[PDB]
């Protein structure tokens, strides 16, 4: 494993990360994807030339910063249209390791190790469907990439908000790593009035 | 001063009671920090950071972004053709 | 044992008691700043504004402006939700029969 | 000079408040600037409502501090300002007060100048009317909550229920002077968002 | 609350834990401090008192010496209160 | 079986046996002041000295009270120097009441000859210690010392003394016995010989 | 809502406090024992021992005590010879 | 500044001072045969015996010497009845030896005056417990324990010695004083009062 290579596994997971959770919930009507084979499950794509023209930015560029080691986190709002309001939060604590940069040693973690910790990490983030309610309401979603703060802010990007949600749920699932990175999710959810 | 303490006997009832005291602020400062402790772990999980260590970016243009956009248009296309199609059926008397 | 004894045991009482007092305080020092520290890190905080629940609730009037004003846009989405719909059907009518 | 009673000081501090509260609405522009009228208060020209409704609630509102100020259960005053629509709190002030439980047990009143608690009352007034050189304009429709920290062995009267604290985001904060009664004393701060 | 005090209280379970923990390591230590030093079998007043006859063989073995020696005393001061003149 | 009455008498009586073997045998009073009694299935020596019976007597009744009373910890026989109060032999022995026996309703199980029979094993070990403790080289006389709990009323001939302690001493260790009310341990700490 | 996960944690911090107590107290017990008998002298004779000149103040006044003892013994003994040789 | 070898003469010289002040204090000799010496800002009392100082410079110096070397741990002072042998009192100076101080590459931080006034503390305090403390009613000597390491080699005209308990004792933690070099805590142990 190299410094590059877990900037391509981990930056690669997230583009399928990011397409299931969005059908999981379905912010984007399911007749608006399609099923394709990756790591050790059927995982689901988008389509649409405009939102995959969106998440290729955020992840070439969150890909960018996982070499750099200057990334922190990744968060999935799901917000209410109208309103504003988050309703759903999905935050994946990214844990860099800077000495990657300082070695001579392929780490030897294989890659297969790898790939079953990232299959099972997918399969809670699927498991967690009648768990997490339901979006009775029009909702739309952004990325949110927690860095470093002296980190150089990229052309057409901007500092943002936490985006919280007021009175909600925190709860883990489980999660997985590489060499360089390890990477922990939960799914935040509006507490139920 | 402390010469004075000569007054061993009714020095130790001054000191022992200072103990309590000593004691009882003790255990009201360690779950103080206990207070501090969950809250600040507690909210860590929900998003919260550190503005001299954590920056929140993402891009200026993007999906919610997009979306509050083509509700605003809308409410406004809207707006305009109830005049329009209005205006319309006010010429013809 | 003796009258005598207690004097004695007095003067060590004391030292004893002075030296343990000394202790708790240079421990309530400790605490103190921890707390602080902890507390420091608590302003760095993009959330601010903590409580305690432990003595302290906190309350309000249920009925309050801002609870009225979140009322009555609930209420008039709800009135300009029904318009549409009322427009929509005259149209969809309009339409369907030849008047348009 | 009369010395301050336990009523006496929580008449005052209440009227601070009254006073203070209507500052905050007109000068944040919570409710249209025609909707208030000028009066003389401590000295100073302030602004107060004309708004039937809302001086029905503010009143609700005072004349139950002034109750929990004379229990000393009160710990605190705060103006919750959010965005109507997103709920977002946009800007928050915090009143911390701090109740002296044993002036009830008092023989006579407490040793304090009427003159020098008005002077401390109206330098505190007068640096709320002075953040309009640097609090930021609002920009959506916003209204505003009054929530009130007390002692939690304390009965939740009718028409009262509880509710979350409003914590603000991302804010700035300024401490103003606080002032005392000896019975009750009374800080002030306002956090508030800047514009990126 | 339920949750918040959740988290206090875990937090004041974990802390007793280390505690006692650390406390039964302390007294074992003192066990084996107290076991392997060198006095073994201290008195203690609270618990015990040495009592005796007031008069009994060694008190009255001791007066009869006393009376013995001064009556010895008293002889030779006699003996030669005599030898002495007879000059 | 055995009662907390029955034990006290069976304890005292060894002591008074168990010293007077002591006082022959450590030439505490002259020989020829002794007679043979068949006591224990052995030949034990008593005096016949007046002032000593007495004396004894006392203390053995006494020390029966409090043995019933379960309120006696040790009895020890001192031997000392009688010109310079140094303690030459202290014979010590451990007892221990078993205070619940006040609140028995029947006599306990153990027999009464089974308890002779351990009885019979420690005053023959006194015996035997004949072979080798040293012979006193200076006049000595005794005294009996009983530890008791603290809060015992003092009678009115007796007083508190303090322990006698004796000092660059060797020991030999007896075998114990019990009743199950009363245990009681033997053990005699003597002067190193010199030289 | 889990106001019980809250309510089996009351039961459990009190446990520990309770044991906490009896640890303390016992530890406390341990450390008076301790500290007596260090104000006694006490000492682990594995790695301590003690040391003293031979000849001191007291082993001095004891020999002169005994010294004292056969003299008196030696003149009675003598006293006694010639008492008797003398008719 | 503070040297090893400077902190073992401090040391030494308050064992002179504190063991004579002791036996004067105790009366263990006629206050006639002491004689009056200003130290520490007292007036102290020293003895005159030829015997004794002989002794007592025997022992102070070996003292020295060991103190030096950090292999001391304690000097007693054990006072006994000289008839009977009995232990009546027993003044323990625990000594604490920081052995990295030999490894110093200069002078420790602590003025003179600090030290001599921490130690005429430790010797007023003596001075203020002998007023409390049953009297010596009997004729009594003393001698000197100094507790070692145990692999110590013995000297020439030592030997060794067993700790000589008070097991009935009542005790007292007294004064402490510190050269940051060695440190000497005092204390005293004496038989309960019986009667």
């Amino acid at each position: 494993i190299t410094l590059r290579g877990s900037a391509e596994i981990v930056a690669e997971f997230f583009s399928f990360g990011i397409n299931s959770i969005l059908y999981q919930r379905g912010i984007y009507p399911s007749e608006t994807f399609t099923r394709v084979q990756k790591y050790g499950l059927t995982l689901l794509v988008t389509t649409d030339l405009e939102l995959i023209k969106y998440l290729n930015n955020v992840v070439e560029q969150l890909k960018d910063w996982l070499y750099k080691c200057s990334v922190q986190k990744l968060v999935v709002v799901i917000s209410n249209i109208e309103s504003g309001e988050v309703l759903e939060r999905w935050q994946f604590d990214i844990e860099c390791d800077k000495t990657a940069k300082d070695d001579s040693a392929p780490r030897e973690k294989s890659q297969k190790a790898i790939q079953d910790e990232i299959r099972s990490v997918i399969a809670q983030i699927t498991a967690t469907v009648t768990f997490l309610p339901l979006l009775e309401v029009s909702c739309s979603f952004d990325l949110l990439i927690y860095t470093d703060k002296d980190l150089v802010v990229p052309e057409k990007w901007e500092e943002s908000g936490p985006q919280f949600i007021t009175n909600s749920e925190e709860v883990r699932l489980r999660s997985f790593t590489t060499t360089i990175h390890k990477v922990n999710s939960m799914v935040a959810y509006k507490i139920p009035v | 001063a402390e010469q004075s303490f000569l007054f061993s006997r009714e020095e130790a009832d001054t000191l022992r009671l200072k103990v309590e005291e000593l004691e009882g602020e003790r255990s009201r400062l360690e779950e103080e920090k206990r207070m501090l402790e969950a809250q600040l772990e507690r909210r860590a999980l929900q998003g919260d950071y550190d503005q001299s260590r954590t920056k929140v970016l993402h891009m200026s243009l993007n999906p919610t972004s997009v979306a509050r956009q083509r509700l605003r248009e809308d409410h406004s296309q809207l707006q305009a053709e109830c005049e329009r199609l209005r205006g319309l059926l006010r010429a013809m008397e």
